[PDB]
């Protein structure tokens, strides 16, 4: 039943006050994209920054296995943007910050799917 | 000068044609480092003028195209190069990447080994090589052709490169190979680039566009190295990095370049005319089975 909960360990770390995992890998790009939280390609905007999803992975990183019965990684080959004002710790924020099923926005920092985009139908 | 508005510099023809001996590399701004963008690293600065300087060639960029990029990891632990790449290459573009070390990478499938153990019965469509052996620094006798991972990737382009495949290998003053000159002459057009966020240093990717299989030229690595150092010595290059502030048209075209497989005596010089535009990839299309050599002992 032992499992090493590693993401805990992680926010621990951080709250103790320590330097976050760099060398994330950031991308140049124009900065006129959608926005989604994960993509195939830099989808950052003018209040984004895109990076390699291996490179903020916490599980890819620290070289340990991926939370799924698989072991099956969601930022490998991907692009994830980030907000300007959390890119000091990009893998910590995919960690305390869950993207939306509708939209694909981070939640709380793009996602407005609790206010109605459309009436649910009627 | 007004080369800096562009990705890099390449070797101009005048300079190949040459005939010159080997000497000290001098660069004139040797040690003077570029301004990058905030944030951005050396080698995403780099892959990405390299990517920039790629799509003014003959490239054949079909679907589902294979690239392999050996040197792919970093004292880091991570991929710079692969994830430049991963932004450059076509969605769906098959990408596998090999390094000496481990490192995380966003390509689809990663080896760590020597690239000696690397081996595949497939061929690629493009091959890009970052390899450079830190034993290069003891300068201790005269600048000599390398051996090492060269004699792999000169075996490499022969058996594993699709006719029409292109390749960006990167060499130095120290690192370099004379089989790895006198195979530029195999492709339909070649030069040494030289990124301006790097243009400080004696590093340059050879790059090979669109491969025969046959010699087009009859090239002298000692000699062509020396062009190329000369040519270095001469030609004082300003270091700049405007070229990464407009990414707009970075990404590659999906040219939808054809695949044929046209066995080894069907290659007439109506093929060869294709093969020099990048209007074709000749290898076979099965699929792509890779695997690293395991010592035990
Ligand atoms: C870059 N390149 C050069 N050549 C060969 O070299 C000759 C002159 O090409 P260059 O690159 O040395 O010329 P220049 O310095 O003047 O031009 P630049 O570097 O800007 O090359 C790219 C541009 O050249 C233009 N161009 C096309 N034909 C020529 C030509 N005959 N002379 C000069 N420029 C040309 C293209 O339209 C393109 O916009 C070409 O006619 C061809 O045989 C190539 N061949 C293939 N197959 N694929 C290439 O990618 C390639
Ligand atoms: C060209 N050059 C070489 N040397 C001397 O000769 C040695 C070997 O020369 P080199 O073949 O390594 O070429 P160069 O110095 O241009 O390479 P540079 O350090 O810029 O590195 C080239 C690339 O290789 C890779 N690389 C370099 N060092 C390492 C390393 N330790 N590990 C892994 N990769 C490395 C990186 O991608 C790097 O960008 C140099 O370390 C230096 O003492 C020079 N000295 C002067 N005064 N002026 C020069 O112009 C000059
Ligand atoms: C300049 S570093 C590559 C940096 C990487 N391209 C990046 O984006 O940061 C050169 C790499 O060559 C690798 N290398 C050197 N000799 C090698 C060999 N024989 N086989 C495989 N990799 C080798 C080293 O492990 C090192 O990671
Ligand atoms: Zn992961
Ligand atoms: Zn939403």
């Amino acid at each position: 039943a032992f499992a090493v909960d590693a993401a805990k360990a992680y926010k621990d770390y951080l709250a103790s006050g320590g330097q976050p995992i760099t060398n994330c890998v950031k991308m140049l790009c124009t900065h006129t994209g959608t926005g989604q939280a994960i993509t195939v390609t830099p989808e950052a905007n003018m209040d984004q920054e895109s990076f390699g999803g291996a490179s903020c992975c916490l599980y890819c990183r620290c070289h340990i296995d991926h939370p799924n019965p698989k072991g099956f990684c969601d930022l490998k080959g991907k692009y994830v943007q980030i907000p300007t004002t959390c890119a000091n710790d990009p893998v910590g924020f995919t960690l305390k910050n869950t993207v939306c099923t509708v939209c694909g926005m981070w939640k709380g920092y793009g996602c407005s799917c609790d206010q109605l985009r459309e009436p649910m139908l009627q | 000068s007004s080369q800096a508005w562009q990705p890099g510099v390449a070797m101009p023809n005048l300079y190949k044609m040459q005939r010159m001996l080997l000497e000290k590399c001098d660069l004139q701004n040797y040690g003077d480092s570029a301004t990058l963008p905030k944030g951005i690293m050396m080698n995403v600065a780099k892959y990405t003028q390299l990517c920039q300087y790629l799509n003014t060639l003959t490239l054949a960029v079909p679907y589902n195209m294979r690239v392999i990029h050996f040197g792919a990891g970093s004292d880091k632990g991570v991929a710079p190069g692969t994830a430049v790449l991963r932004q450059w290459l076509p969605t769906g573009t098959l990408l596998v990447d090999s390094d000496l070390n481990d490192f995380v990478s966003d390509a689809d499938s990663t080896l760590i080994g020597d690239c000696a153990t690397v081996h595949t019965a497939n061929k690629w469509d493009l091959i890009i090589s970052d390899m450079y052996d830190p034993k290069t620094k003891n300068v201790t006798k005269e600048n000599d052709s390398k051996e090492g991972f060269f004699t792999y990737i000169c075996g490499f382009i022969q058996q594993k490169l699709a006719l029409g495949g292109s390749v960006a290998i990167k060499i130095t003053e120290h690192s370099w190979n004379a089989d790895l000159y006198k195979l530029m002459g195999h492709f339909a057009w070649w030069t040494a680039f030289v990124t301006n966020v790097n243009a400080s240093s004696s590093e340059a990717f050879l790059i090979g566009c669109n491969y025969l299989g046959k010699p087009r030229e009859q090239i002298d690595g000692y000699v062509m190295h020396a062009n190329y150092i000369f040519w270095r010595n001469t030609n004082p290059i300003q270091l700049s990095s405007y070229s990464l502030f407009d990414m707009s048209k970075f990404p590659l075209k999906l040219r939808g370049t054809a695949v044929m497989s046209l066995k080894e005596g069907q290659i007439n010089d109506m093929i060869l005319s294709l093969l020099s535009k990048g209007r074709l990839i000749i290898r076979e299309n099965n699929r792509v089975v890779i695997s690293s050599d395991v010592l035990v002992n």
